[PDB]
């Protein structure tokens, strides 16, 4: 299961399903990891909605920002429902990008979500069930 | 009011619910 395209299939679907166009057996994991993302920010909509209006995006603050909340994110451990949280605060942060115009942040924040699932992510992932545990858990 | 601490507990809430 390739890490990269798990993110750039996730992202632009996140975002064509906000109105904005992006130039990007396996398919399930793509399929059940989105569904999770629309049920997730469906019901912490609210809170969702505050966090993306204080996130105060600058393209020179922005890859700290991801940096610092991811981290604060897995500080104190790793499960599957962290791992939702962090597709969708990247799909939040790609969204507040075009937001304001800034399209190539949108690569960026993109390249940062696949440097930290092969660096971090990837670890415990394999260590706890790959991806397919998680869709046993999050599917029917 | 702080991102990284809200989204961490939500996501616990949610995790929850799967088990």
């Amino acid at each position: 299961y390739d890490n990269r395209e798990i993110v750039m299939k996730y992202i632009h679907y996140k975002l064509s399903q906000r109105g904005y166009e992006w130039d990007a057996e396996s398919e399930v994991v793509h399929l059940t990891l989105r569904q999770a993302g629309d049920d997730f920010s469906r019901r912490y909509r609210r809170d969702f909605a505050e966090m993306s209006s204080q996130l105060h995006l600058t393209p020179f603050t922005a890859r700290g920002r991801f940096a610092t909340v991811v981290e604060e994110l897995f500080r104190d451990g790793v499960n599957w429902g962290r791992i939702v949280a962090f597709f969708e605060f990247g799909g939040v942060m790609c969204v507040e990008s075009v937001n304001r115009e800034m399209s190539p942040l949108v690569d960026n924040i993109a390249l940062w979500m696949t440097e930290y699932l092969n660096r971090h992510l990837h670890t415990w992932i394999q260590d706890n069930g790959g991806w397919d545990a998680f869709v046993e858990l999050y599917g029917p | 009011v702080q991102i990284a601490r809200k989204l961490q507990c939500i996501a616990d809430q949610f995790h929850r619910l799967h088990v």
